[PDB]
């Protein structure tokens, strides 16, 4: 998260860290046994870490739980990045510092303020990964401007959020993390153009379009 | 020769550690891969990297 602020210990209870020997992506706890993240974060040997603040030191509130299953959306396209969504089933249920986030009843409109969180790089031009969780409030942008920022790259399953001025954005290590608006999970950190550039807002997976697939997939697995 | 190409992080925002052959140093090094649109000078292990590009 470039240009954000320290959320505060366990103030974003649904935020999880995907660990494969090191933090490589974020994710959101949608129920005691399921996590939602991005499809490009698919990896074998995933360990989900919950109740985390400082990802570098054990502080007691943690629960490390291996993934039993990883379901990448059947239509995910690695070239176009369309349908960048994945569900991870925990090997055992988490003990609900640790809480789930609600799925959206409806899609959010441009102008909506949302909270983006993650342990990604905090420098636009450089590298600095934080110990603690970073937060960022950013508004959802119109489909028109999003499409203007990325000609022929935005699909109906993506939305832009951020600032045209630059300086506030998601960055390397934030992928799969939550974009929560009005208490509902509306987006998944997905891609962008560098970090915090500017006229290049970040692109997020539009969660409201997957609610049915998510609910049915969780139930039959 | 893709082995002479510089490492490509790509547009995605994951922080996945991969390997690339650094022809200047004559060895495989680590870099951060974003998770999508990998180019060929991107390996999962140093052995894979050395086997494919070693001595390029
Ligand atoms: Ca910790």
């Amino acid at each position: 998260i470039v240009g954000g602020y320290t959320c505060g210990a366990n103030t974003v209870p649904y935020q999880v860290s995907l660990n494969s020997g090191y933090h490589f992506c974020g994710g959101s706890l949608i129920n005691s046994q399921w996590v939602v993240s991005a499809a490009h974060c698919y990896k074998s040997g995933i360990q989900v870490r919950l109740g985390e603040d400082n990802i570098n030191v054990v502080e007691g509130n943690e629960q490390f739980i291996s993934a039993s299953k990883s379901i990448v959306h059947p239509s995910y396209n690695s070239n176009t990045l369309n349908n960048d969504i994945m569900l991870i089933k925990l090997k055992s249920a988490a003990s609900l510092r640790v809480a789930s986030i609600s799925l959206p009843t409806s899609c959010a409109s441009a102008g909506t303020q949302c909270l983006i969180s993650g342990w990604g790089n905090t420098k636009s031009s450089g590298t600095s990964y934080p110990d603690v969780l970073k937060c960022l409030k950013a508004p959802i942008l119109s489909d028109s401007s999003c499409k203007s920022a990325y000609p022929g790259q935005i699909t109906s399953n993506m939305f832009c959020a951020g600032y045209l001025e630059g300086g506030k954005d998601s960055c390397q290590g934030d992928s799969g993390g939550p974009v929560v608006c009005s208490g509902k999970l509306q987006g998944i950190v997905s891609w962008g153009s560098g970090c915090a550039q500017k006229n290049k807002p970040g692109v997020y997976t539009k969660v409201c379009n997957y609610v049915s697939w998510i609910k049915q997939t969780i139930a039959s697995n | 020769d893709f082995c002479l190409e510089p490492p490509y992080t790509g547009p995605c925002w994951a922080r996945i550690i991969r390997y690339f052959y650094n022809a200047k140093a004559g060895l495989c090094q680590t870099f951060v891969y974003g998770g999508c649109r990998a180019k060929r000078n991107n390996f999962k292990s140093a052995e894979d990297c050395l086997r494919t590009c070693g001595g390029a």
